[PDB]
RNA sequence: UGACGGAGCCAGCGAGUCUAACCUUGGCCGAGAGGUCUUGGUAAAAACUCCGUCGUAACGAGGAAUUCCUAGUAAGCGCAAGUCAUCAGCUUGCGUUGAUUACGUCCCUGCCCUUCACAC
């Protein structure tokens, strides 16, 4: 079977499911290329994982992201979280753990929300 | 937490259903105790019940506040959150503050986009005891619901003849001592249930010379709520209204938090039954 | 105001009727039942 | 409900009155609607249908 | 008939999950292959489903 | 006509005075129904 | 309010029966007294009917 | 920090064989009841992003005083439901976008409390 992994990113009501497998560097969101993600102003946000770890790592995998719920901004954050988690999980399962550690270190150094959910649960005072 | 809370409710619900079954058994033991003390003959059913007579030896050495409130009654002071409906008017925000001052241990919280399941879950984490939610109609308070955590009950009231303290000029500031409480004309079991719910919103053990009194007066199921400050004179007592005035009429009482719309109803108001007018339940 | 008066009057009237009907039924049972039992025992004695 | 009264002034006289449907569902005259004249709001013990007819008994 | 909300139907325990078969829209090959005997068999197949209709109603 | 519900009571001056008399009596007798701290 | 009350009573030896409006440039009425008069006049009229 | 038009695109609540106008002009049939047709008037996701055009009597963002407010908070936007009290001159939910400023102090104003080691 083709090696594949599945991950979830979540932001408010927005939920993104990322499927990462062996491939040739094909990143798609909702059946379209990642370059067409909207709004354009926040597009680089969803690019943040791809750029932080370098496009060379993605040359050997295909990522498919399906997003449902929430608004534009929350959907963007769900997409980026799902992409980062999927890359880390794939490198965990089907590549050395050293690269997993480097990926986690880079993502956590830049923005921990890429990996851990940002949940603003109420806190009474 | 979630697993612990769920099981504790099931055990609590299971305990009740057994108690209803045990009620007949308890009465039977009372008959046996009376017969031994008085010497009168036992009834035929008890006479031929060998198991109960054997059990009576162990059960001979057997001996209030409601079960939800029994655990913490008079031990832990209540923790109360007073909130409102979404996008409250200015008057409702002012009234919510007045209710906050009414209870010594109340904290006012803004409900902007808070979800009801989220609100109860957040309050349960922090150890909150009760939650008060207020509704309004064109800047006039209409309803008041009190949800006791972690498992109820939830009592909903409708407010009439509300006179806020903001309507008074040069009123001044309130005193925030632990107040004395007056519950007048609560007779029925439902009345006792309502009294228990309202009593526990306050701190236990007010000072004997405490100069603030809160009275809940029942007059035909319309509980008049007043707040007064008194000075003991040489030939009597002189009191003064501090406000606010409002009359609250119970119309629902459920065994669960305000979030759970599926909670089993302890009591509801039947308005369209033909004999609705005649009897006062409280 | 008129609604309040009508409800109170109706409740008062209903209570009196139930008391009155209970009284006439109870007194009939007690006094006529006593003669009923009192007659029946003589027939038993006979 | 409509066609029971001609103006909101009449409804206010009967506010709180007891009413029922042909099916036997009991209700109450809650408030008079501002628009149009004579229309009013009522609450019933159970959901009523459009085919139902509401009746106010009076003497 | 009662229709369960999809939110409730999703988070149901394994034992009690309602089985709801979706309709098929693409024509299946077996649906395109099966032969139905017409003429005499049609008259002998309408007759039976009439007889079983009477018998169920009578019982 | 019949009315299904009793109207909400009106707070007249006489109603307040009757309510006030009860409160003054309770304070004078010093009898209040309030939660009492449990021993231990 | 109590501290004013103690000061008043010691000098000598209910603002809720009045609503006071806000001056945009003050007691306006008497609810308990007016409603009582308003309720009593129709009460005697009901007695007449 | 506009109007007009077009294009792209993102929610969560909600499902009782139950959901819903008024007043007229006339044809035909019918014993009637009424049925059908015809006719005029009245009433009745948004934000967001991209592109193209124009173009900057009463009142022009609201005095004095006064009130409220600390994070998914203030504020903006829309969509549902009407759940025995209350509500439609409206009420309650649901999601979407989402900040500034404090998180210290008892200086002022109120309320409140006090007068089993070692070390003090
Ligand atoms: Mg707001
Ligand atoms: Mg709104
Ligand atoms: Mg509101």
């Amino acid at each position: 079977a083709v090696p594949s992994v599945q991950t979830f990113g979540k932001k408010k009501s927005a939920t993104a499911v990322a499927h990462v497998k062996a491939g040739k560097g094909l990143i798609k969101v909702n059946g379209s290329p990642i370059t067409l993600v909207e709004p354009e102003i926040l597009r680089f946000k969803v690019y943040e994982p791809l750029l932080l770890v370098g496009l060379d790592k993605f040359s050997n995998i295909d990522i498919r992201v399906r997003v449902t719920g929430g608004g534009h901004v929350s959907q963007v954050y769900a997409i980026r979280q799902a992409i980062a988690k999927g890359l880390v999980a794939y490198h965990q399962k089907y590549v050395d753990e050293q690269s997993k550690n480097e990926l986690k270190k880079a993502f956590t150094s830049y923005d921990r929300t890429l990996l851990i959910a940002d949940s603003r649960r109420p806190e009474p005072k | 937490m979630l697993r612990r809370q769920a099981r504790e409710r099931r055990e609590y619900l299971y305990r009740k259903a057994q108690e209803l079954q045990d009620s007949q058994l308890q009465q039977k033991r009372q008959i046996i105790k009376q017969a031994l003390a008085q010497g009168k003959p036992l009834p035929k059913e008890l006479a031929e019940d060998e198991s109960l007579q054997k059990d009576f030896r162990y059960d001979q050495s057997l001996k209030q506040v409601d079960d939800e409130y029994a655990a913490t009654s008079g031990i832990m002071d209540p923790r109360i959150i007073v909130t409102t409906s979404r996008d409250p008017s200015t008057r409702l925000s002012q009234f919510a503050k007045e209710i906050k001052l009414l209870f010594p241990n109340a904290v006012r919280l803004n409900r902007g986009n808070y979800v009801m399941p989220n609100l109860v879950d957040a309050c349960k984490k922090s150890g909150t005891t009760d939650l008060v939610v207020l509704h309004e109609h064109r800047g006039v308070p209409t309803s008041l619901t009190i949800s006791h955590f972690p498992h109820g009950p939830t009592a909903q009231f409708s407010l009439h003849n509300v006179v806020m303290r903001h309507d008074i000029i040069n009123a001044g500031n309130q005193s925030e001592v632990n107040p004395h409480l007056i519950f007048d004309n609560f007779t029925t079991a439902l009345g006792k249930r309502v009294v228990c719910i309202l009593k526990h919103l306050f701190n236990a053990g007010p000072k004997k010379d405490s100069e603030r009194v809160i009275t809940f007066a029942n007059r035909g199921d319309f509980i008049s709520v007043r707040q007064h400050v008194y000075v003991r004179t040489r030939e009597g007592v002189e009191i003064a209204e501090v406000g606010p005035r409002f009359e609250m009429r119970l119309f629902e009482l459920r065994l669960g938090t305000l979030e759970n719309k599926d909670a089993d109803v302890e009591w509801q108001l039947r308005r369209f039954i033909r004999t609705a007018n005649k009897k006062d339940y409280l | 105001f008129e609604a309040r008066q009508r409800i109170e009057e109706k409740n008062k009237e209903s209570s009196d009727y139930h008391a009155k009907m209970a009284h006439i039924v109870n007194t009939i049972n007690t006094e006529e039942g006593a003669e009923k039992n009192k007659y029946e025992r003589e027939r038993k004695l006979r | 409900i409509k066609d029971m009264f001609s103006s909101a002034m009449e409804v206010a006289r009967f506010e709180g009155a007891q009413i029922k449907t042909v099916s036997g569902i009991r209700g109450e005259i809650k408030r008079a609607l501002s628009k149009p004249e004579g229309h009013y709001r009522a609450a019933f013990e159970d959901k009523i249908l459009m085919s139902d007819i509401v009746i106010l008994r009076s003497w | 008939g009662l229709k369960v909300p999809k939110a409730v139907q999703k988070e149901l325990p394994f034992k009690s999950q309602i089985h709801q078969m979706k309709p098929q829209k693409k024509k299946t090959y077996m649906a395109k292959r099966a032969v139905v005997l017409g003429g005499d068999e049609k008259k002998a197949r309408s007759f039976i489903q009439k007889v079983l209709t009477i018998s169920k109603a009578k019982d | 006509f019949d009315r299904t519900a009793k109207p909400v009571p009106v707070i007249t001056s006489e109603v307040t005075e009757s309510l006030e008399d009860m409160i003054r009596r309770r304070i004078q007798d010093s009898n209040f129904d309030d939660l009492q701290r449990r021993t231990l | 309010q109590l501290k004013n009350l103690k000061a008043a009573l010691k000098a000598r030896g209910n603002p809720f029966e009045i609503k006071a409006a806000r001056n945009k440039r003050i007691a306006v009425g008497k609810p308990g007294i007016s409603k009582q008069i308003g309720e009593e006049q129709r009460k005697r009229a009901f007695e007449a009917r």
